[PDB]
């Protein structure tokens, strides 16, 4: 983004800064993150989720669902793979062989995106389909292993980059449901102050410092257990 | 093994030619076999009395200087236990979290035959200036 | 025009047994007529009546028994029914059927459903569908618990259906959402369902069953539902309750009603070597896990030590387009029709551009022949997950991308004709691939190789290079990431911050941007060394496909990746082998983009992640060492 | 293929030695191999298999084995011709030349790489027609006969995959298919082994899973009488976990107390047949010997599978054994696990020391080198557990509801024991003892994170029981045909459990 004439600080020189578990003890932390959760809801704060294909396949489109339902979730950051597979879990109750995959982007791509495809009746249920309907915005960067793809994923990465850093903007907690490079990506992307919460069942937890918390089990289990903790704080 | 009643007459009639534990009965080694329940054949060799075991365990642990461990999670933790902390400890497998164990102790990540294979070229390059 | 119902008499536990039958008798006395068969001794199951058999206005179909413990009941049960004016129909002793427990009508008369799975048979439906003239809705059982359909569902009058999901796969619970509107549909939960609940028998608003939840009970009363309950846990350790101790005689008729099938019936060939690969069972297996049944008609050995085997199948599947599933995956591995019923590949022209019309066939990685104007053409460009375009005036056939399809492009549709014509002593497999790869080095072969940062940081830089320098790369794959990272570790001695978010990774970037790309880079003596070096110097084309990750890219890097697939596809032409050095999501696209011909090299840390549809090898080590190690060996066909 | 060295003797009268070749590139004996005079033989072992290697180097003494690196045996230095004191060959290296010198044989080099790039080298080019006149097969050849549905399931494939790895060849006959999947379609089969040692291994692992011999070709057994105390005959017969048949005095005697890795022993005058440990062998026992006369015959759906399963079972059906591991309470499984024990659901406890004074020190001090030893030394105060609970020291927990309820419980030693409690052990022989009792009659055993100790009790196991293991590794899921694995945190597979067995009966 460097524009010529531009004056960019150099040097060391004036500058400053203000700044596996076991399931008994996933309950405990996931208690910890669904009252930080409700707090930051309850105000006018921003959550954002970037999630994976790893979502559907352990049994949590539900779950994810659910906290797109109950207003949890204010962008969704994600790509064409987990599209796809909530799509085709939402219309044939399945998810991975590979050619129920390209009927459905087939299908969508003959009604032009996952919008037309919701009001045309094609998605009645899922992440995307709550996303479109409760007026959510999401963003599919797309990957070179992209089928398809879907009309909505941005095939260009400098634009899905930018859009990216848009939906990031006002967040103050960041529900990574870890896929590697998107988790990295985004880690990037953001600031610090926002509280960082990663799943993985992988001790694929590097995540650099709390300024946040991560958590060792399956991404579903975990989106059960805080779905049920948060159905709690809304008896 | 058991009907020429042991490792060591086993080796000496000729039926172990080679191996670790011909080298250990050859050169004249202290070795002790501890049991456990998984057994499925004791060698005569093999101590079933783990009191006894233990002592013997201590009786060969003293006064070492290195304990290299190959790959016995359980005997591990126990021979530790049994070890003082002036010892450096060798701890050396793939889990890798078993090679949590705590500069006076090192612990490796890796499969157990490659650090053998690279313990020898090394201490080959060592030892063999001839 | 009334409701008759036969009833068995059960002629420590077995005390509570008679009294529970009993109380069961009345309850049904109460609401429609209860006819009594004459128990036989020997022959206790004979009390779950609902095995007799399957009927309907005045045509019975006597129940084939699955095992041979309750054979014996069928003579008794036939003289009943042929004592009381029925025409009994027997199916084929092969074909086994178990009646009213595995067939329940809908209440209003529109069909029947029938279970398969278990105890009775898919290809026996048609065979009732004809005798009792109705239509027949074929549902997949998938739990063992629930073998029997009435011990899982249960339809009920008012147009609703009483039912455990869970005992079918996906297809059936598609089949019954498509009939039954979610207002009629009451779901069980788990704890009912394993007591039975759907073992229940409804009269008119009736529903007699034994003891359930009262949260269940009140979910049926506000559909308007009365229910009435009767013990009869004694039967409940015989896997029977209410339904399965009775059988309804009067059922109703809807002489709108003919007999229907969904069941698509096809024979197939596989020739081969059946025996020791193990085709035939996978192919065995492949049909019913996709919900389909089977009998294995010949089976012919050719010459009998170790000789081809050629064996004929008949196959069926309950829809139609899952009997296209079924066959696409039959066909992959052979599976042509018998040479008689050969048809040729049937087309569709494109409407929207871009979008292929909904039955086309997908490709698969195996080469493949379509028979386009009654002749065998070889598709081109095989690639798995695309459309088959074929031209009519010249004998083509190849594959292409949904997004590349044109308007007016026949795209074929259908299944038919198209035939397919951490571990230790890892060096093992380092010999062999190193073999292998001195094999098409020698000779005049493509070797590709997808590389990610993983080489970089388990110092694999300089063996990488070296197996560039030495002609064994003939493209490089790859991403910004180690693109960055080796150019640091040839520029500052140091990837990742450490010794091969940090800022060496944006200086390194900063200078390659200034230069505008990595070539030019090179030419300012500025990378001296390392992989992207060596393609430079010895001029090995390499594509870095861009990543959401991307740092402020180098100049090299794609940012489009429509544009990168293509290059992909591109490099990857022709090639014998893939060396695979990175993580999955570059190493599956560069595999979905590669056909099945080609050698793949898959190596990675993680003992999981090695997976790959052998023509196909998987090492799971850490990438260095297998580097180093691939290179030492190839030396020694050097040396 | 093996079954033409029979062929090659019986038309040139001669003996054949059965050599198999395991490494791909070398699938060609003169790419590997290469005799020469003077007894000397040049050659890479690793190109064959060890039952092979054995029997090279027993008929070849060492002074006269000439072993090739890899570097000249990829270079195809054993494709050499050989005249009786000339041996030429491609570009070798200097070292196998001055060994190569050693022997009578004087080292011709010529290039020959253009063909090297092809799959030969200068033996290849050659065929010697003059061999000198200075029958005999090592080969055993047998038919046999499975009896059950070969194609669905992988019964012939993995019959014909067990030949072939242990150094066998094979030769299915034509199969008789049925009518229907009620008339099973079975097929006979001609196995070769080059041993007759060979072809007994091969028939072990092949007894296995049926393969009963022809009906016409034998129905005796072999024994041989226990000369040794706590030894067996060389060739005695190891017992597998599977429920056997032996056919003595032509008829079947099942056997009893089976268990896997043991012997059989048949008494004649009682004619039934027993499995023996070895070190419990006593003098004068008859074992058997040789292969003759022996017959043999998901996130959460998986909990509710076994919870069925343990529902069914608890109705009298037969005696339910838990072997528990410390990682049973490290994961908060403590009062599921003795929940468990108060409904019924455990008849016996296999565990030892570090799972007892875990739950221990749970019950006693909470906290959901250490403190354990002041546990320990309580514990030890009281004389055993069972005491400490009599007392008022254990008043819940594992142990606690094991003693209360009355449940046997066998705590088995290990090296790693801190200062054992009075209940463990410590003697393993009598450990096993104890567990092979526990171990009676039971119907299904709750494996509980304990990969040793859980395949040590196993082992133990007769092979029709169902078990269940659960670790968070698929390095603790060991199989067999009754028993399936979990893969999550055995503390949760413990809630799941309690809550679905829960309301449940």
């Amino acid at each position: 983004d460097l524009q010529v004439g531009d004056r960019v600080m150099v040097g060391v020189e004036g500058i400053r800064t203000i700044k596996v578990s076991s399931e008994r003890r996933v309950e405990l932390l996931v208690e910890q993150i669904a009252w930080e959760m409700r707090q930051i809801r309850d105000q006018g704060g921003k959550i954002v989720v970037t999630a994976g294909p790893v979502v559907i396949h352990t049994g949590g489109a539900q779950h994810l669902s659910h906290l797109v339902r109950e207003g949890y979730v204010h962008a969704l950051l994600g790509g064409n793979a987990i599209a796809v597979h909530d799509i085709e879990q939402a219309t044939m109750g399945t998810s991975l062989g590979h050619r129920h995959h390209l009927k459905i982007i087939n299908s969508v791509r003959r009604y032009g995106g996952i919008r037309q495809a919701v009001e045309a009746g094609f998605i009645s249920k899922g992440v995307m389909y709550e996303c479109v309907k409760n007026n959510i915005p999401y963003c599919l960067a797309g990957s070179i292993r992209d089928d398809g793809p879907l009309p909505d994923t941005e095939m260009n990465l400098v634009r899905a980059q930018s859009r990216y850093s848009e939906l990031i903007q006002g967040a103050d907690m960041i529900l990574m449901l870890s896929s590697m490079l998107h988790s990295i990506g985004v880690g990037n992307m953001t600031p610090s102050g926002v509280k960082m919460v990663c799943v993985d069942i992988n001790p694929a937890v590097v995540t650099k410092l709390s300024d946040s918390v991560g958590v060792v089990t399956d991404v579903g289990l975990f989106l059960s257990l805080l779905v049920r903790q948060l159905q709690q704080l809304t008896r | 093994v058991r009907r020429y009643g042991g490792i060591r007459q086993a080796v000496e009639a000729g039926f172990i030619s080679k191996g670790v534990m011909y080298e250990c009965v050859k050169n004249n080694i202290p070795y002790c076999l501890a049991g456990s329940i998984r057994d499925d054949g004791p060698l005569p060799d093999t101590e079933m009395n783990l009191v006894r075991a233990q002592s013997r365990y201590s009786e060969l642990i003293q006064g070492a200087d290195m304990i290299l461990m190959l790959s016995s999670m359980l005997h591990s933790i126990g021979v530790g236990n049994m070890t003082p902390s002036g010892v450096k400890m060798v701890c050396v497998d793939i889990n890798p979290a078993v090679v949590t164990k705590l500069v006076e102790s090192v612990g490796v990540v890796t499969d157990v035959g490659l650090f053998l294979s690279l313990l020898v070229r090394q201490l080959q390059q060592l030892t063999r200036p001839y | 025009d009334d409701i008759r119902i036969l009833m068995c008499p059960p002629d420590s536990s077995q005390e509570r047994a008679v009294e529970q039958w009993k109380k069961l008798h009345q309850t049904i006395k109460e609401c429609a007529i209860v006819d009594l068969v004459k128990p036989a001794k020997g022959w206790p199951d004979m009390v779950f009546t609902a095995n007799a058999g399957l009927v309907l206005g005045e045509n019975v179909v006597l129940s084939r028994f699955y095992h041979k413990e309750r054979q014996g009941e069928e003579p008794y049960f036939k003289a009943w029914f042929e004592e009381n004016g029925f025409t009994v129909y027997e199916l084929p002793q092969d074909l086994p059927f178990e009646g009213a427990g595995d067939a329940l009508f809908d209440r209003e008369g529109r069909w029947l459903w029938a279970g398969y799975g278990f105890r009775s048979e898919l290809d026996s439906h048609p065979y009732i569908a004809k005798w009792l003239d109705t239509e027949v809705v074929s549902l997949r059982l998938i739990d063992e618990r629930f073998y029997h359909l009435d011990t899982c569902f249960c339809p009920l009058s008012g147009g609703y259906l009483l039912y455990y999901p869970p005992a079918f796969d996906a297809y059936s619970n598609r089949v019954i959402e498509m009939r039954i509107p979610p207002e009629k549909r009451i779901i069980v939960e788990e704890l009912d369902a394993v007591n039975f609940a759907c073992n229940a028998v409804n009269v008119n608003d009736i529903i007699i069953m034994n003891l359930v939840s009262r949260t269940l009970k009140e979910k049926l009363a506000e559909a308007g539902f009365k229910v009435r309950e009767t013990p009869l846990t004694e039967f409940l350790k015989a896997g029977g309750a209410a339904k399965c101790l009775t059988l309804r005689v009067t059922e109703p008729i809807l002489p709108d009603v003919h007999a229907t099938v969904s069941i698509e019936s096809r024979v197939i060939r596989m020739e081969g070597h059946l025996l020791d690969a193990g085709i035939l069972n996978q192919a065995l297996d492949l049909v019913v896990e996709n919900s389909g049944s089977f009998r294995v008609l010949n089976f012919n050995l050719g010459v009998e030590r170790n000789s081809t085997s050629s064996a004929e199948v008949r196959v069926s599947a309950p829809s139609h387009q899952i009997m296209e599933e079924i066959m696409t995956e039959l066909i992959d591995l052979g599976a042509v029709p018998p040479p008689q019923e050969l048809c040729d590949i049937n087309t569709e022209t494109v409407t929207q551009g871009g979008v292929a019309p909904d039955d086309f066939y997908v490709s698969t990685i195996y080469p493949t022949e379509v028979r386009v104007n009654c002749e065998w053409v070889q598709v081109t460009g095989q690639r798995m997950d695309a459309a088959i375009v074929v031209t009519s005036n010249p004998p083509s056939a190849r594959c292409v991308l949904l997004r590349d399809l044109q308007v007016g492009d026949r795209v074929m549709v259908g299944v038919e004709g198209i035939r397919t014509i951490s571990e230790r002593r890892v060096e093992l497999l380092v010999e062999q691939i190193a073999w292998e790869m001195r094999q098409i080095r020698d000779q005049g072969g493509k070797i590709v190789v997808t590389a990610g940062p993983v080489v970089i940081h388990t110092g694999g830089a300089q063996h990488l290079s070296h197996l560039v320098r030495e002609g064994y790369v003939h493209a490089l794959l790859g991403g910004n990431a180690i693109a960055v990272h080796d150019i640091e570790q040839a520029t500052m001695g140091t990837s990742l911050g450490v010794d091969m978010g940090h800022r060496h990774h944006l200086k390194i970037i900063n200078s390659v941007r200034r230069y505008g790309g990595i070539r030019q880079a090179v030419e300012a003596g500025f990378i001296s060394k390392g992989v992207m070096y060596e393609c430079v110097k010895n001029n090995i084309p390499y594509c870095l496909a861009g990543s959401i990750r991307d740092d402020g890219p180098l100049p090299d890097t794609e940012m489009n990746l429509v544009r990168a697939q293509s290059r992909y596809s591109e490099l990857i032409q022709g090639a014998d082998m893939i060396l695979m050095l990175s993580s999955m999501l570059h190493s599956i696209g560069v595999g979905n983009m590669t056909p099945s011909g080609v050698k793949m090299v898959c190596v990675d840390i993680n003992p999981a992640v090695v997976t790959k549809l052998v023509e196909s090898v998987g090492v799971v080590t850490d990438v260095g060492l297998f580097l180093s190690l691939l290179v030492r060996q190839l030396q020694q066909l050097t040396r | 293929e093996l079954d033409s060295h029979p062929y090659i003797a019986k038309w040139l009268d001669t003996e054949v030695v059965s050599l198999r070749l395991i490494d791909e590139r070398f699938y060609h004996l003169d790419t590997c191999f290469c005799p020469l005079s003077g007894g000397y033989l040049l050659y890479y072992p690793p190109a064959f298999d060890a039952y092979s290697n054995r029997v090279i180097e027993m008929r070849i003494p060492p002074e006269k084995r000439i072993i090739v690196e890899e570097l000249d045996a990829v270079n195809f230095a054993c494709n050499a011709v050989n005249v009786n004191d000339i041996i030429i060959m491609n570009l070798v290296s200097r070292t196998l030349k001055e060994k190569l010198a050693e022997a009578g044989f004087k080292v011709r080099e010529t290039p020959l790489t253009e063909f090297l790039k092809a799959g030969g080298a200068a033996k290849c080019l050659t065929l010697r027609v003059t061999e000198p006149i200075l029958a005999t097969v090592s080969i055993e050849s047998r038919v046999i006969r499975m009896e059950g549905h070969l194609l669905d399931a992988g019964i012939l494939n993995q019959a014909l995959d067990l030949v072939v790895e242990n150094s066998g060849s094979f030769r299915v006959l034509n199969f008789n298919l049925g009518v229907e999947r009620n008339s099973t379609s079975s097929a006979e089969v001609r196995v070769s082994a080059p041993s007759h040692q060979i072809m007994e291994e091969i028939m072990t692992e092949l007894i296995d899973l049926g393969a009963v011999p022809p009906p016409q070709e034998l129905c005796d057994i072999n024994t041989e009488t226990v000369t040794q105390g706590g030894v067996a005959p060389d060739d005695f017969y190891v017992s597998t976990i599977y429920p056997t048949e032996v056919r003595v005095n032509c008829e079947w005697v099942q056997v009893t107390g089976q268990r896997m890795d043991a012997a059989i022993v048949v008494t004649s005058n009682p004619p039934s047949a027993r499995c023996v440990l070895l070190r419990d062998l006593q003098v004068g026992d008859r074992v058997m010997v040789g292969v003759e006369g022996i017959r043999t015959i998901r996130v959460e759906l998986l909990v509710e599978q076994i919870a069925w399963e343990m529902r069914q079972i608890r109705d009298q059906g037969g005696k339910i054994v838990v072997t528990a591991g410390p990682v049973v309470i490290h994961t908060g499984g403590a009062q599921h696990l003795s929940h468990l024990v108060r409904e019924g659901y455990v008849h016996a406890l296999l565990g030892g020391n570090a799972i007892a004074v875990h739950d221990i020190e749970q019950a006693t001090m909470g906290t959901s080198h250490r403190h354990h030893l002041k546990i320990i030394n309580s514990v030890r105060r009281y004389g055993g557990i069972r005491q400490a609970v009599e007392a008022g020291f254990i008043s819940k927990g594992v142990m606690y509801e094991c003693v209360k309820n009355n449940i046997p419980y066998c705590l088995a030693g290990s090296i790693r024991d801190d200062g054992p409690l009075p209940d463990t052990e410590m003697n393993l022989v009598r450990a096993q003892s104890r567990y092979s009792e526990l171990i009676q009659g039971a119907d299904m055993i709750l494996m509980l994170s304990s990969m040793l100790h859980s395949i040590g009790v196993g082992n133990m196991t007769p092979s029709g029981v169902k078990m269940v293991c659960v670790d968070i590794n698929p390095a603790v899921v060991t199989g067999s045909v009754e028993s399936v694995g979990v893969v999550t945190d055995v503390g949760l597979f413990l809630s799941l459990l309690v809550r679905q067995l829960q309301q449940l009966t």
